[PDB]
């Protein structure tokens, strides 16, 4: 039987984070990957080879971070893992990946194998119970309650007009443009 | 002695030592500063438990894969 799932809120340059129903993404901190950059020496100095949070903000130019997310199209899968171990971890889920189902975003018309790797990871790395990933541009428009609605929205690196009504269908008129604030 | 008694032009009465009678940190104290012990066997104890992984942290001049870190394994 299903459990309580994660609205995990991605996106080009910040993640959201948190469980079904709640009113706040309790984990929230930007898209990034850092490691990093110095010879490491004395004991007590923090492995781990790759550090996110108060880490990062405690050494911002000690960590080399990495931006995989080409206009939110990742490329270390790898690194995605790692990001959501973060969240895994004791730090923000506490829990498995089979504990929960799963909730996350989905910018429009990324090429389809980003979404199969992440399926891969998902339910053979991870193993995801339930989940399912759509536009950002959606959800926004329950938060407003509209289903008539052009969705203006931009993420980091991303910028996308997105002209909807009542979930329909319509790409031709949907656009995105894969630039911005990054 | 003996030999005092012995020699004729050995005069005596002489204090033969003839001597002169000879009669007999703020750093810490600055408006700054803090010396501290750091109770070496308290912090020792507490730095030792802390294992420390190594591998190879090789580095004079040393080229290929420019970036480098000592204590390179996890303990
Ligand atoms: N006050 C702000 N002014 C400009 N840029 C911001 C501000 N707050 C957040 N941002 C950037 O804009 C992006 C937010 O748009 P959103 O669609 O959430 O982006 P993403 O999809 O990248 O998470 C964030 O990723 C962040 O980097």
């Amino acid at each position: 039987i299903a459990n309580q799932p994660v609205v995990i809120d991605n996106g080009s340059g910040v993640i959201k984070a948190g469980f079904a129903g709640d009113q706040i993404p309790k984990y929230c901190f930007p898209n990034y990957v850092g490691r990093p950059k110095h010879v490491r020496v004395m004991a007590g100095a923090l492995e781990g080879d790759i550090f996110i949070g108060p880490k990062a903000e405690e050494h911002r130019g000690l960590l080399s971070i990495r931006y995989p997310m080409e206009h939110g199209i990742v490329k270390d899968w790898n690194d995605m893992e790692r990001i959501w171990q973060y969240v895994y971890s004791k730090d923000q889920l506490q829990t498995f990946s089979e504990e929960h189902p799963v909730l996350l975003t989905e910018a429009p018309l990324n090429p389809r194998k980003n979404r199969e790797r992440a399926a891969e990871v998902f339910f053979e790395t991870f193993n995801v119970p339930a989940l399912f990933i759509s536009m950002q541009a959606v959800l926004s428009l329950y938060a407003t309650g509209r289903t008539t609605g052009v969705v203006l929205d931009s993420g980091d690196g991303v910028t996308h007009a997105v002209p909807i009504y009542e979930g329909f269908a319509m790409p031709h008129s949907i656009m995105r443009i894969d630039i911005a604030g990054r | 002695d003996p030999k005092y008694a012995d020699l004729p032009g050995i005069a005596r009465n002489e204090p033969d030592v003839y001597e002169t009678s000879d009669l007999p940190q703020e750093e810490l104290t600055s408006t700054s500063v803090e010396h501290i012990i750091v109770n070496p066997n308290a912090a020792y104890d507490k730095f030792k438990d802390k294992r420390v992984g190594t591998k190879g942290l090789d580095f004079s001049d040393r080229i290929g894969k420019t970036k480098r870190t000592g204590y390179e394994s996890g303990e």
